[PDB]
């Protein structure tokens, strides 16, 4: 009866969802037309799938899932491969014209013309659930299309459901590689969009993911299929606990009220562990004191940030598989006795600890081996700054020489709001700073 | 930097209401001379007897 | 304090070496018992761990299974008796009915 | 006679009462299905006091049980001994607490107790003469504190003449559970001081460090803890069921445990409990029993008793002994232990005696105390709050549900001043 | 009544306190599998003295089993009769003490020794009037001479009145195991002379001496020689489990064999001790126990008397036996080498009996000796000390451990006041 | 009634009376303004000792402040208690000593030195009869030895009845401070054999030594080592300010513990210091003051006093306490320890009893006495000072400033004899 609807824009969102719901089908055994393969699935009280899934009456599953973008090209790609029959035959819609890296042509001049739809189909999901708890959005901050449709539904969202908990999984630029070249105005455009209409964010910088892969998998030479399977493993996490037995118990709503403490700063960077190959598997213990500690190295962070510059605020941690209380009372009692890793003075207490006892499952043809102990962690660290500070960078340089701006002015966008942008986000800064002062 | 002594070692414990802290024994032992009616079951006088230490050493 | 040889050589006997004491020295024999009672419960369960000695610490012991009415019947644990698979689907929610509620009653 | 109606909140009250029964059904004998199967007649003379009547002769718990989330009591139905209790008792909401006391204690908690409050008022009525209550929650948790001290709140002020009883689970700084801890614990008790006659505070740091020292079990897992306070639940009203020397009810522990109306604090322990491979290296007479009861290690609570200074302590002894041994002993640890104990309240220990002992043993110890180191958990758990509200620190969540500032430091006031009393009963002399 | 304890610590420590144990429980009637076995009803009218009851009839041994490496406690539990051993009287650390004197009395034991310490006290207190305490352990070891001598500080400051006993197992030149034997050894006589009443030192070499000549066993192996000495003091301790013709305690073996405290150093024998060859020929009165006792190479410690003259002689005769013989045999040893006796005291050697002999003897006698020739063993080890000292060989590793060579030059000196006070006596005369 | 005056000179000076002052105002309870806020009577009944009355109530430490640099002297003004020292005592150089003897007591201290002796000469009037004066100063710092013994020197002059106390800070080994280390204190010694009538030499080692065992602090301050001289400051004239039962001024205290008029050097420590962490439980009953009093690691001098022999002893309990302990410990640790005692001086400890301890305790004890074991602190200093003169380096700053060879060389047999004849009495026998 519980029941979540997810919301994916832009050509990479479409992707990342791509191999999220792979996952998603692969755990509660959905075969990949739509019909329960073990064909001894019983009634009463085997509902435990409400969570992604919906019963259609007659048959198959459908996924409570919608997918926009402005480009043709990647949205008919799923429509004609193998998952085909999956999804809904309309709520995959699709555009005529792109955006073509210009925010101002997917927030002014195009994207009002199909974001009128996309409330609609959200409306005709939503009704059919009962209980909805709230919304999961990806999208690509470093493109025209991904902002604007990806911002603009946002705001529509603000006004008419409410106080419904939402969470996004941004993706900024990487702060030494990058694909656009205008990459870092409708990066700072969006840095507004969603500060104050988004409750909750986490940071997943593609440069760190082929940092990670490469120190784990130790495989050289990674695609954008590889990186979207381990995003499906984290959101498999965050949203494990809800739809399974356990001791500890965290929902979606839980986490808004212990992880971000005042509503201006919710920003967060999360991390994973482990991550071992097939080859090095075998030859360890996984033993939760080893496991534990690299969750919290640097070297596994998924936003390209170093805690160790700064403080920690609150770290909330979900724990998988056969975990036991005593394993982790004294994880987190050797974690605080260093000194690598230290907190803030008004934060005595700041770990949210999670348990659940289902096993992680691997994907067929993927690179994460099968393991028992996991961790998936969302830490909000004030060393974030990191992030907009070389962000910060980028975006003044071409100001002073108005080098592009009449692109962003050939739509009807004002030259003002460049302006009013630039100011947010300098606040945003200040408050990062503030926050982290001893009394 | 703490400037200055910034003396820390705190050798007594402090805390401690020893309400009789600053009594000199030399004025109480001598001039207590209280209740002890005229009893004369020894018993009696011992029990009380037995009490006016125990005060007397706290 | 000392290796059981045990073999017909007088030098290499331990019992045909410890008999000088006023008696029949208790710890040879009782020794020799505990050999020959473990292989024989072994050969009841079936160990054959290449030597007698792999099976000879935890083949004596006294502690029951249920306590002698000493401390509370907590049992061994609850994680000693537990049997657990790891194919997908195994901890699905089971939504008894005592919250299966199907008709959202409207009316107070 | 005297019957009492359980009744337990929150995912951390579902599981103490998702066991508990467990003991509760093996002292009487009660099968699964509810048909009686029991040896002796006593058994089930005094049956009356947990049990209802029904056709076919199966016995119905007289429980109440509270969540407001669906996940919490789904489990407890699925597992054995769940078919006990009546499916009318359930009560549930749909949206879930998040950890949030408000939440738990004005919108959604208020919105749901016209449906519990009034299966309460049923039980009550039900019974010949009122007893008292027993609620079981968790102070840090938020279903189980958010509105489980409302409701109790609310019941005190409709049966004054009543005793109460609650066994809270307050976190200790040692293995933390929660960031907002501090805060949904430290207001909670304001509430709770208040309402509640006797409280007995057991914190999950002790009953995990028993595990190790006492029992010596390699890996131990939650259903290890809800047994050790399964049982001592049963010690309060140990000799209220079966036959004794010196009966002793609920009240009678009140009378005897509380010096002033505004200490009504204790902790609890229970003896004898030996490890599995000293199962057989030990005798079970009256000489072993008294040092467990008072050694420092063996109390469930946070507060080490040592650096306190008893004021009033009760003993709840079970099975057959002689008197003699129960009375003498107690004589002599007061005495070469007088530098521990109040000077101005001679003969500070209560002694009941019944005797039917628990299934599987001879003897036992049910032990509730007042010591003045109660007042270690209370210090520290306003500690580290104070440094959470120097800044404000998620605060914005509790002033969006009509919570104002003035109930937080007013609730600051209450805590403190009810520290400052434990030290003044103390330093004092005749 | 006049219960006693047994502590052993070190290797050595566990060792003999195994064979001891074995030999007891041989003696009295217990098998390893704990219930009772043994016929004569004598056995357990006193089985008190040396053990506890426990629920279901199962004995166990009132001991105290310590030790800083694992091994050692590993070991003897693995073996049989290890296992009545209490497992809660098993303490111990994971670090070893490596033959260092301050590594086990400064760094590590003070970490460790107060659980020890509640241990001990705990069991002695239980019982109703003891009677003392003996302890095995090694002076030429690391753990031992450490752990068990500040142990006996902290024993003997708390109990002032109760006598203790130590068996020690000093170095000798002969056949060495440690390069720093002379060190920990000799700091360790310094301490043990003020608080140790009774002390027996026993001597490996001896051990070799006596096991290649009288027994002329070709192999022999340790447990010979633990074996001998189980017999010795379970024969020192024969009249208070049994009764006799003339009962003699602990007390009254020290009241009359101390003439000064600073004197109180013994050595010991066994007897009668016969060849495999010559068993059966040779007879069983008090004529032949009494020549053999005497003799220089059956006693048990490196000391050869025929150098030195006895202050005060206690023998503790077992089984059945005609008393004239037994005082007749005693004056004409005592005549015959007035030489060997001195003169200022008259009526030196004391006697006992008890009517119970060990098992598969008709009798045997246990020796205890107190003469001028103990001045020879400490004067070897002085003049090793001096020369490791000299060039403070090794002597970095006690110094950096918190140690001071003030404390060395202080039991230096100790050593040779005790030696020339003890050889005082040898010339001086009334 | 029997007061005393205050002449800080340095820094050391300056830091030691700067928390000195602060210590006593608690003891006696005075506070930053100088207003009484006390609770008892007996506090003001002897505050005249060390302070003077004035209009307003509000009373005035009558202390002196010397020095030869203004950077750290009015560093005091600025911190907390610095204000309690009136501006007119306020005297000072201009240019500064630089750690070279002579340009503080031949050529620029003698220049301002009398300005000093007319307050100080001043404040004797005032007081209706001086008893004495303490000062402390440092000889390892040329501004205080090289001004300041000249003060000492002449104090005595013009007071020939009254006797004078010195707090000294001697240069130690280990760390070293001043390359003028060998020239300061070797030849100001002279001086002060001569002048004072009491000398306690403090080394600064201890204090880390100290800090490190027993105070565990892993990080002192200087203001931590300030305060444990304060306290011990204190001990020395505690009996002087309240009752007692045998009340021991500064003159007793001479009497008692020197037996030449050469020997005026003392060593002492103070005790009990708990650690940091130091739990809640027993009492310092007098059993363990008197352990702790006289161990070897916490004597404030280098030298480790049982290198030699004690000369007397003297001890000041502090808190209510019988002295049967008193008179039995005191008498009972010369026993056991006789071998560190000299012979003809029999019954050579002294006792002291008061009834008004530091604050935050109920026992405590401050130890006062004279061993051989200084001949070591002189000893090794005067090695360093032998290999600078043939060395011959670095006097040309002593030689430039109006004196010659000949002085340097009569302080050395001065104190090459009194090293010698310190040593003369060591090994004496009656
Ligand atoms: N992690 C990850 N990121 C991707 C992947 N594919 C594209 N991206 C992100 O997409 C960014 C480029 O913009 P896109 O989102 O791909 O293109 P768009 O949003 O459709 O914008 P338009 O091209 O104008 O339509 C890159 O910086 C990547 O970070 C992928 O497979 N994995
Ligand atoms: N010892 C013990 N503690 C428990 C158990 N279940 C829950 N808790 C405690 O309850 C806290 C979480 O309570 P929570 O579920 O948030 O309470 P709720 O929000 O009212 O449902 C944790 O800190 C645990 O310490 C249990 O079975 N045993
Ligand atoms: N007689 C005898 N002596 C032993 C035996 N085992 C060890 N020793 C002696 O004990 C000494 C070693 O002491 P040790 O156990 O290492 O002391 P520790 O390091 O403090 O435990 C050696 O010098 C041996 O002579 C034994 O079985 N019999
Ligand atoms: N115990 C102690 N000794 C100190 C302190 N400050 C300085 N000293 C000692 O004083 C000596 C040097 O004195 P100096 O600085 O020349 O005094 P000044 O010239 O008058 O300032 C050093 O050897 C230190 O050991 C302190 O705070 N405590
Ligand atoms: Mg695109
Ligand atoms: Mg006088």
């Amino acid at each position: 009866m519980r029941e979540v609807i997810s919301i994916h824009v832009g050509q990479g969102g479409i992707q990342v969802g791509n191999a999220c719901w792979e996952l998603f089908c692969l755990e509660h055994g959905i075969q990949p037309d739509g019909q329960m393969p073990s064909d001894k699935t019983i009634g009463g009280g085997d509902d435990a799938f409400n969570t992604f899934f919906s019963e259609t009456g007659a048959g198959k599953h459908v996924p409570r899932a919608v997918f926009l973008d402005l480009e043709p090209t990647v949205i008919d790609e799923v429509r004609t491969g193998t998952y085909r029959q999956l999804f809904h035959p309309e709520q995959l819609i699709s555009g005529k014209e792109d955006a073509a890296n210009n925010f101002a042509r997917g927030h002014y001049t195009i994207g009002k013309e199909i974001v009128d739809l996309c409330l609609d189909r959200i409306r005709k999901l939503a009704d059919n659930c009962t209980g909805l708890q709230g919304f999961l959005v990806f999208n690509s901050v470093g493109g025209g299309t991904g902002s604007g449709l990806g911002s603009l539904l946002l705001e529509r969202l603000s006004v008419d459901y409410g106080k419904k908990s939402k969470l996004g999984f941004t993706i900024y630029p990487s702060p030494q590689v990058s694909t656009a070249v205008v990459e870092p105005y409708n990066s700072i455009l969006s840095t507004h969009s969603l500060l104050e209409h988004t409750d909750v964010a986490v940071m997943l910088d593609n440069e760190a993911i082929y940092d990670i892969c490469r120190r784990n998998l130790d495989i050289e030479r990674p695609t954008y299929t590889n990186l979207n399977r381990l995003i499906a493993q984290v959101i498999s996490s965050l949203t494990a606990s809800l739809r399974f037995d356990g001791a500890l118990n965290v929902d979606i709503t839980e986490f808004q009220t212990n992880l971000v403490p005042y509503p201006r700063i919710h920003f967060m960077l999360s991390s994973y562990a482990p991550i071992i190959s097939a080859e090095k598997a075998y030859h360890e213990q996984l033993s939760v004191a080893e496991i534990t500690n690299s969750a919290f190295e640097p070297a596994n962070m998924m936003a390209k940030c170093d805690p160790r510059h700064g403080k920690y605020m609150a770290c909330s941690m979900m724990y998988r598989g056969d975990v036991v209380p005593k394993d982790v009372n004294a994880s987190i009692a050797t974690i605080k006795t260093k000194r690598t890793i230290q907190f803030v003075d008004w934060c005595p207490t700041g770990f949210k600890v999670g348990i659940n006892y289902q096993p992680p499952t691997v994907v067929p043809g993927g690179d994460l081996a099968k393991v028992m102990r996991a961790v998936c962690m969302i830490s909000n660290s004030t060393a974030i700054a990191e992030v907009f500070s070389r962000l910060d960078h980028k975006f003044d340089l071409m100001y002073a020489k108005r080098a592009f701006v009449h692109w962003y002015v050939g739509e009807g966008m004002e030259e003002g709001e460049f302006s009013e942008a630039r100011e947010d986000l300098a606040a945003l800064e200040k408050d990062y700073e503030e926050v982290g002062i001893e009394t | 930097p703490q400037f200055s002594n910034a003396s820390q070692i705190e050798v007594g414990d402090r805390s401690e209401v020893n309400h009789r802290r600053f009594v000199s024994q030399s004025k109480n032992v001598y001039g207590n001379f209280g209740k002890f009616d005229p009893v004369s079951n020894p018993g009696i006088l011992a029990s009380k007897t037995k009490w006016h230490h125990h005060l007397q050493s706290k | 304090a000392e290796k059981y040889k045990n073999e017909q050589e007088p030098k290499d006997n331990t019992s045909i070496q410890r008999s000088w004491l006023p008696y029949k020295d208790k710890a040879l024999q009782v020794a020799e018992n505990n050999l020959i009672k473990n292989q024989t419960l072994n050969q009841t369960k079936g160990f054959t761990p290449f030597n007698p000695l792999i099976t000879y610490k935890n083949n004596m012991s006294q502690v029951q299974q249920h306590d002698i009415a000493t401390s509370l019947p907590i049992g061994s644990g609850e994680h000693s008796d537990q049997k657990r698979t790891n194919q997908p689907g195994e901890f699905r929610h089971v939504r008894t009915d005592v919250t299966l509620i199907r008709n959202k009653p409207v009316t107070k | 006679m005297r019957e009492i109606v359980h009744i337990q909140g929150g995912q951390c009250g579902n599981q103490i009462g998702a066991k508990f029964w467990e003991v509760i059904s093996d002292e009487h004998g009660i099968d699964p299905t509810g048909t009686y199967h029991g040896d002796s007649d006593l058994q089930l003379e005094r049956i009356n006091v947990y049990y209802n009547e029904a056709t076919g002769g199966r016995y119905v718990p007289r429980a109440i049980l509270m969540d407001l989330e669906p996940g919490t009591m789904d489990s407890v139905r699925a597992g054995p001994f769940g078919q006990l209790f009546r499916p009318d008792n359930f009560v549930f909401g749909q949206t879930g607490a998040g950890n949030n006391w408000a939440k738990g204690h004005y919108t959604e908690g208020a919105e749901l107790i016209d449906s519990v409050l009034d299966v309460v008022r049923k039980e009550a009525e039900g019974c010949d003469c009122l007893q008292g209550f027993q609620i079981t929650h968790s102070l840090g948790g938020g279903t189980g504190s958010g509105m489980g001290t409302l409701l109790i709140s609310k019941v005190r002020e409709e049966y004054p003449d009543r005793i109460m009883e609650t066994f809270s689970v307050v976190p200790s700084p040692k293995v933390s559970d929660t960031v907002v801890e501090p805060y949904n614990a430290t207001l909670s008790v304001h509430q709770l001081v208040e309402n509640a006659d006797e409280c007995m505070v057991i914190d999950n740091e002790a009953l995990y460090d028993i595990c190790f020292r006492t029992l010596k079990l390699t890996t131990p897992t939650y259903g290890d803890l809800n047994h050790l306070v399964s049982a001592a639940m049963s010690g309060v009203t140990c000799c209220l069921r079966f036959p004794g020397q010196l009966n002793s009810d609920l009240r009678k522990l009140a009378v005897n445990l509380i010096p002033f109306p505004r200490l009504h604090f204790f902790m609890i322990g229970f003896a004898p409990l030996t490890s599995r491979g000293s199962q057989q290296y030990r005798a079970l007479t009256v000489p072993e029993l008294t040092q467990q009861m008072f050694d420092a290690k063996n109390m469930m609570c946070a507060a080490d008793p040592r650096h306190g200074r008893y004021l009033t302590a009760s003993a709840l002894f079970r099975g057959r002994m002689s008197t003699k041994e129960v009375d003498e002993q107690m004589l002599n640890v007061q005495n070469k232990n007088s530098s521990y104990f109040v000077e101005w309240i001679p003969n500070n220990i209560k002694s009941s005696i019944c005797d039917i002992p628990p299934k599987g043993l001879k003897m036992a110890v049910t032990f509730v105390g007042n010591s003045t180191a109660i007042q270690e958990m209370f210090k520290r758990v306003a500690e580290q709050f104070t440094a959470m509200f120097r800044r404000k620190a998620f605060l914005h969540w509790y002033t969006g549900e009509g919570m104002d500032e003035m109930e937080f430091t007013e609730a600051e006031s209450n805590m403190n001043d009810l520290v400052s009393e434990y030290q003044q009963y103390q330093d004092a002399t005749a």
